[PDB]
């Protein structure tokens, strides 16, 4: 459940997730960077949807850019 | 610090006495220094706009709605009307009602949005880059009314009439920025080479002349008796082409005359000072002249150059670049202002100074470009290349005065754009190199090296294809710049490429070669069919199976990308015509043809990007799986799956297999067919709409990065997420062991079916700044040009002062680095990108690299 | 403020006239205008 | 009465000796018997529409607006598609939403407006023929909706999209309607003909599941590793015109399905006879399997013929004419249902009574055609022209049983439409020939005659000029029909003439010469500059100047005539594609082409209509003002300008010049060299779209009426807004007064630069009624045939009738007579185009005649 | 009179109906059928 | 005054009058057809305006199709 999947109507919605940032061409897509590696590798992990997608790792916020790829 | 080299001790202390006990650490902080207070002035409050990760780096910068509600006032109204003709009253609605800009201590004026903060949008492109724009916060506002504009323009944007012809699977496969870039339909990236020549000598009013002159004479043909239906009926495009040239021209000229109508009322009103008072009224005038009529000056020059590239790579439609010959496009100008004084005299000094002021205003430039296009080119606002240098049409040294007053704005001002590409030739001037090499030295990462023949010859070899027999003769193929980083294309009046349909645009190796392993299916970023289903594991019972998967994998992608391409360029010319463009052409306005209609010069080109990556990795199988047979592929495969973790053991003998750069024969054996078989072989098997072949520029930019983001572990022995390499055949970063003439050796291997190839180099600080810099950094290039290598751009930067900007970013605002094909200031990347520039190797010189150079002390 | 626009100028039209206004940022100082009726 | 002839009395006695005493003037009152009870009730109950003066003769016509409402509703709906898609959808939109009519007694269902009554609009094409309608009394309704629909489509309409290639002044010229034809972008009218024999020879569904191939292919094709943007963009066209033709296709399918279920319905809940029950229930299943199927019997062919004549003439987009090969189109079908009877068994009279019930549906198909072409046929809906006779693919007989039972109907059922065209051979059979002359006989004025080998040589000449190479083979050049009143044009499943814009349209040499004589400028209708000022009365000092003046007035107004076409073409093909009939062309379902924009057998031609008015005035003009020099040419002006009041002796002396049709040297010299070289031989200087020569087409429908009131007096001796002649070369009303075989020997020198010219002659009622009627009539022809004369159509009909006609028109419903080129109910007819037709001279044979044609008794 | 459109034809659409109607004038009978929902 | 005359604003315009039939392509334009010769002829006259033209001989109505051309 550390791993993206489906939750109809979530409270916790990947859209609002600071490790969440907006697909490179369709912003109803997303991008999650939570899995970030020791040697610095941001090992990324396409959303299909970003309303009603989440997991445990789920914390509210927004990185600043220093912080994504 | 101290090197023997034939029988003599070389001391690298630094050439400025002081720098002996400047910290390493802030070295770059004491360099800047702009010729005049004035541009001192615009420097520190300049209103940069750079985007990294897909955002703005400032709360400030932020879109404006402008464009995007007068572009739709005029598209309701013109319906039914010609479409070139409803693109004129598109761009001339815009002009006509756009609030203009004027900015404190500015001599070049103007701007693109209807506030200095601000940048324009572009409904009639791709209705999802605009919606990306909605949910930031950054969207113009109201939004109500910009998400009302987005709704209206939706059925109509170059995005929905182009998917139709497409698989949909294939869409979503390129839309994923993962195994291939999306296609400009989908994004509204571009580029455009303008035909700056023909504004500044001939004035627009001459233009309108000119179209007005064929409308006539058309018109008059279509009543001549007899009648000919067969030839008549051509009448009706070129007629409505020529009208919207019309339509388009005087807007430009209206527009032009209000921002000096606003220098003018400044003066008079507001301006309190006498000074610039007497200032701001000069402008109004070259602004009342220009660029109406020729430019006469330089002054002129610099300000027509300036509204051209608003209008062609911001107002009339999005495009990156800033693609033109500068020295060259600004030399009559020059010699009339500075050496005969006949008109604007001016200095030499003079003259540097309205250069950086024009640097200034790019470094001003936001860019309204889509999220991708916001990650993609960390650091700055968006690439803007222009090109120095090279040869004249009689093969003669192309440098001159201006070239020099161009490379000196840039070492004094220290702005990360525009970057600089010099085609070095043998008959290039030392004078020129050694202001060349002033800002290599300081750390600008530019002006950036071409080969000067092998363009010039690409040139040639491109023009035989043209459509109409008419590509660049053989002295025309001498005129040529960098279209964005890294591709040749022909500057002047005529035959220059208008879009990045014609060439441009990314395919990854590296995601490729991943997929390969995994029957097309991308289970570590999308988890979903990629690529063809081109075999599962126990198929690929030998190396020849891997590299005709990888192949498959390479010959689908690159299909999609070209075919893509070609399908925009079909609709660009029939929905999105550029009149004023075409206006300046001087072939579509003596055809009465669209300028993405019309295409005399071929130019098709495809960027392979993570290339070394994909190389790297079909290297190490080769020799660990197959020759060695020391594990199976299952085995690594299992082990990729685990992101190597319980592999490590594994994954360090994969690491240590040979790697390009090197000169080793067992890695560059297999990569060079690579490059050569697969990579250009494949990609040159495809030919474009304007009827040439297509060929690779590998180079990077910093999708190297977002794509290595999106790349899972790979066998040259990456983790998941980490990023690729940094260029078109550069050493990926920290593997390249043997020195920097070991890497010119693997490069130059390196010849066949290739348009070019971008190669980053790091250079020690210490030798580059001491008395002995310039004599080893010419001796450098005099050898890369021997060997026939087609690019070479340079850091010179400090580890220690990179670390001190992680820290203390605040302390390090002028640190100015390159990343690939572009710089960029160096606070303004991301960790991440920062860390792949610090992993580069700062190359040192051994007296047997020396040799190896010719270096002649 | 309020200037008609010349009635010799390319973009003349009967009432019309630029808004001018001058603003200032942490930046700097600029000027803005606006065709009007 | 009695007539001596190589030694014997011939006697005129009618052959039904009951006729001897039946009252002339009440003849045809007696003539008519349909061949059953139905086809009896269905001509008493007809619903008539005919047109006369720009008016409905009928106040219970009146337009519908389902069509305006559900074109619009779909073109809001489908922006941004590909235009060819946005005209299947329209199409489409247009069938399932359309109310359907199914009246008592018919077999043929089927209709193309929303009630009986009723006819479409069409306001994609012009919107001044909209706004005219608005303004009627048979205004669609609500009024207020359907101006808003115009509204809406004014911008987008083909008027709106041509127009502004031409100079207003040019085109308010033509829009008068005095010395040209309006082109038909302003006007809406236009003629096709459509590939009939695909649809019944392979039904709909094939023609849907051939589409879905190509498409299927064009997608593979472009998915293709390597791609060649020089080649596969050609799909996108393609693909377009493919996915549109589907669309169309199925829609058809749906409607004419629909249709069969609302026989069902009524079969099942309204109709309470078992008998009929049976025979909606009949005619249910005959529409769920045809169009959608290929027809199996005669039955089907007639309603699938019906079914494909409304798409493409009246709901597709608006068409006159009726165009096919009836006898050859339906013989196979004949064959399996009445010879063999292999499926739907008939008897020959069964089918003749189904060809009676077509000519019943034709007669009430209203159109919904703009003011002029409410003026142009009166007595008549609209022009419907088949064409039956002539020769085979090896140059034998194609009569057959099939012609007969047409001509038997026509002759049972007399009704004015549709009209019928013979093309005679000297292959004909016989009792093929009586049935022609039972027809003509009886005074229906058809079948009108045309030269079967002029036709199709004709074919082969223009074949030579196909643009792709594919014109007609020999043997194709055999199927041919006409595609209005008079001109050939190709018949089959492939290479069919599509638009009016190919070829039609009308020019006026009478109003030509009128302003001829006043430097271009019209005084007499519209007070204004017509043509170019060709020069002043004084600068006409010889004859020559005259003819010089003359040329190029109509070389000035045929450019436009031609150049205003070929600019609809353009527009059509891009605007107003027609996918169903692009889908039943195997050449356009072959090339993925639109049925505009393919063209493989070009078929250029214009109409000179008032061509003998202005002979004969160039005839009295060089006897008079110049050889004799009886009078000036500022005498014959004065005159001109008083109406010739006060110059009674001048106009006589002008009236009794030379005129054609006398077979007169000194006219015939004149006019043969003015045929040949003014008419024939500027217009052929002219090439269409198509790339083949425009030639000229003499004929006359109304025009000579409606042009002759709005031309002044000429000197020929008209008054001015008396009626011009009456057709393409026949001699001016009332002139011609040396006999029937006169005629023919003037007629007969016309032989070089024509495509076509329509005779009009009126014979003796006595002599055609009597036993050797046929024989004279058949040596007539023979002798026609001989001298190569193109054509020639027969009124046989008394003046004492059509005079107790005008008198009483509610006893005489059944009096049809020949106007030009297509034939009407007399009574609803104007007075002044009655008259023109009772000036016609009746032709009387003397024993000098008869030997002249051969007649042997 | 309501006549819901057969679910196996090419035209049916849920909710779908012909709408079919007897008519007589001065000439004669006829029918007229209309889609509706 | 028995020709057409422009009069603005008539109440007595070409569009009422009998003589008077809409032009064949453009309905703002009319035909007069008041010209009527004892030998038959129908001596039209092009009307550019039927809202503001009029005549000595306008009389309001309508002719059958009979009596026009
Ligand atoms: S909620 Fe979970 S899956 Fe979604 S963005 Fe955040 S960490 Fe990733
Ligand atoms: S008012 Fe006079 S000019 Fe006008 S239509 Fe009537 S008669 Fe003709
Ligand atoms: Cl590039
Ligand atoms: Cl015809």
């Amino acid at each position: 459940q550390n791993q993206p999947h489906t939750e109809v109507g979530t409270a916790r919605p990947c859209r609002s997730c600071k490790w969440q940032t907006p697909d490179p061409t369709d912003p109803h897509r997303g991008q999650c960077t939570a899995n970030r590696h020791a040697m610095g590798g941001v090992w990324k992990r396409w959303l299909r949807d970003v309303e009603n997608t989440t997991c445990s790792r789920h914390e509210e916020g927004k990185l600043s850019f220093r912080d994504h790829v | 610090k101290v090197l023997e080299y034939k029988g003599k001790k070389l001391n690298f202390t630094p050439e400025d006495p002081a720098e002996e006990t400047i910290p390493a650490d802030e070295l770059h902080e004491h360099l800047q220094k702009p010729s005049t207070a004035r541009t001192k002035r615009l420097k520190e409050r300049c209103r940069w706009k750079h985007a990294s990760a897909g955002e703005f780096i400032e709360k400030s910068v932020t879109a404006g709605i402008e464009r995007m509600r007068y572009l739709t006032e005029a598209h309701k109204a013109s319906e039914g009307k010609p479409e070139a003709i409803r693109r004129a009253l598109g761009l001339a609605n815009v002009l006509n009602k756009s609030t203009l800009v004027l900015q404190e201590d500015e001599f070049i004026v103007g701007y693109h949005a209807e506030d200095p903060n601000m940048f324009p949008l572009y409904p009639e492109l791709s209705h999802m880059a605009v919606q990306d724009y909605l949910r930031s916060d950054y969207s113009p506002q109201p939004a109500d009314e910009a998400a009302a504009i987005n709704e209206y323009w939706k059925p109509h944007s170059l995005q929905s009439k182009c998917q139709p012809y497409f698989d949909p699977a294939d869409l979503g496969r390129m839309y994923q920025v993962s195994s291939m870039e999306a296609p400009s339909f989908a994004s509204g990236y571009n580029s455009i080479v303008p035909p700056y020549e023909t504004v500044l000598e001939d004035g627009l009013l001459a233009r309108i002349k000119l179209a007005e002159k064929h409308i006539a004479e058309a018109q008059a043909d279509m009543s001549t008796f007899p009648w000919n239906g067969t030839k008549g009926l051509d009448n009706i495009a070129k007629i409505d082409n020529w009208k919207a040239m019309v339509i388009a021209c005087k807007a430009v000229i209206s527009w032009a005359r209000r921002q000096g109508r606003l220098c003018k009322i400044v003066a008079e009103n507001f301006e309190t000072d006498p000074k610039r008072q007497a200032e701001l009224l000069e402008i109004a005038d070259i602004c009342q002249r220009i660029p109406a009529e020729p430019c006469k000056g330089l002054k002129d020059a610099m300000q027509a150059k300036f509204f051209t590239f608003l209008i062609c790579h911001a107002i009339e439609r999005y495009a990156s670049g800033y693609a033109q010959k500068e020295d060259t496009l600004l030399w009559p100008y020059y010699k009339a202002s500075v050496v005969d004084k006949k008109f604007q005299p001016m200095s030499h000094m003079d003259a540097v100074e309205l250069v950086e002021m024009e640097r200034l205003k790019i470094s001003e430039h936001g860019a309204g470009k889509s999220r991708a296009y916001r990650e993609i080119f960390p650091g700055s606002n968006d690439l803007f290349i222009l090109t120095v240098g090279g040869t004249n049409a009689k093969g003669e040294d192309a440098c001159n005065d201006m070239t020099d007053a161009i490379l000196e704005a840039a070492k004094r001002i220290r702005t990360a754009e525009p970057s600089i590409v010099f085609r070095y030739s043998k008959k290039n001037r030392e004078k020129t190199l050694r202001w060349v090499f002033e800002c290599i030295r300081d750390g600008l990462g530019y002006p950036s090296i071409k080969h000067d023949e092998i363009g010039t010859e690409q040139m040639k070899e491109y023009a035989k294809f043209s459509l109409n027999g008419n590509g660049a003769t053989d002295e025309e193929a001498h005129n040529w710049v960098n279209v964005l980083c890294m591709s040749p294309g022909i500057h002047g009046r005529r035959k220059t490429q208008k879009t990045r349909s014609e060439g441009g645009g990314s395919i990854f190796p590296a995601k490729l070669l991943e997929i390969s392993l995994n029957d097309g299916y991308d289970w570590s970023y999308a988890d979903m069919q990629l690529g063809p289903k081109t075999g599962d594991l126990s198929s690929l019972k030998s190396f020849e199976d891997v590299w005709e998967a990888f192949r498959k994998q390479y010959q689908y992608a690159i299909n999609l990308c070209i075919s893509t391409k070609d399908v925009s360029r079909y609709f660009e010319q029939r929905f999105l015509q550029m009149p004023f463009v075409s206006a300046i052409d001087d072939g579509c306005m003596e055809l009465g043809m669209d300028a993405c209609a019309l295409s005399e010069q071929p130019n098709g080109w495809h960027n392979p990007i993570t290339t070394i990556v994909a190389a790297n990795s079909l290297v190490a199988i080769k020799k660990l799986v197959f020759e060695e047979k020391k594990y199976t592929l299952e085995q690594l495969s299992q082990a990729l799956k685990a992101n190597w973790e319980g592999f490590e053991e594994m994954r360090v003998d994969f690491k240590r297999a040979p790697k390009w750069g090197n000169d080793d024969d067992y890695a560059d054996g297999i990569i060079t067919r690579f490059y050569e078989e697969i990579i250009g072989g494949e990609m040159r098997k495809i030919t474009n709409y304007s009827g040439g072949p297509v060929m690779p520029t590998g180079q990077a930019v910093g999708l190297y990065m977002e794509v290595g983001s999106r790349t899972g572990p790979t066998p040259d022995g990456r983790f998941g997420g980490e990023a690729a390499d940094d260029g078109g055949i550069s050493p990926y970063m920290g593997t390249d062991k043997k020195g920097p003439t070991a890497v010119l050796r693997s490069v130059s291997k390196v010849q066949k079916n290739q348009k070019g190839n971008l190669l980053n180099q790091r250079l020690s600080v210490p030798i580059m700044r001491s008395k002995h810099g310039f004599e080893i950094w010419n001796s450098y290039i005099k050898t890369w040009h021997d060997l026939n290598i087609d690019h070479v751009q340079f850091n010179v930067v400090s580890t220690d002062e990179m670390r001190a900007a992680q820290r203390e970013p605040e302390k390090h605002h002028d640190l100015i680095v390159r990343v690939s094909g572009y710089s960029a200031r160096f606070v303004d990347i991301p960790t991440y990108g920062q860390n792949t520039i610090i992993a580069r190797q700062e190359q040192d010189f051994s007296a047997s690299d020396l040799e190896f150079l010719n270096v002649e002390i | 403020n309020f200037f008609p626009v010349p009635k010799d100028a390319d973009d003349y039209e009967a009432g019309k006239a630029d808004c001018v206004r001058e603003k200032e940022d942490e930046k700097g100082k600029y000027w803005l205008s606006k065709p009007i009726f």
